[PDB]
């Protein structure tokens, strides 16, 4: 629709007051799972045999 | 044996038992079609038993 565009990501309006890091962005949420996967993909049986 | 070295010696025997070689297909599947073709063209038929 006119005047409109899609975006991958979820969105938000331009914050008011001064930046700063966040963890709870989608982005940030997959990414801490994502390692979090891959640690106990390390801790399986199948690393530890070798 | 000391067991740094057990440890060892168990994950190089590991390892290879992981290796996707592709000869244990080739022996099950496609080598006994090259034995079958070829033993029309030797100038010695097989001799078997």
């Amino acid at each position: 629709p006119p005047n409109r565009m899609v975006y991958p990501w979820p969105n938000q309006p331009l914050p008011r007051l001064t930046v700063a890091p966040t963890y709870d962005s989608a982005m940030s949420n997959w990414i801490s799972t994502t390692i979090a996967f891959f640690i106990r993909v390390v801790n399986s049986v199948n690393m530890t045999a070798t | 044996v000391n067991d740094l070295t057990r440890r060892t010696m168990t994950g190089v025997m590991t390892a290879m038992r992981q290796v996707k070689t592709m000869t244990p297909f080739y022996i099950q599947h496609m080598c006994p079609t090259e034995l079958s073709v070829l033993a029309s063209v030797t100038v010695t038929p097989p001799f078997q038993v």
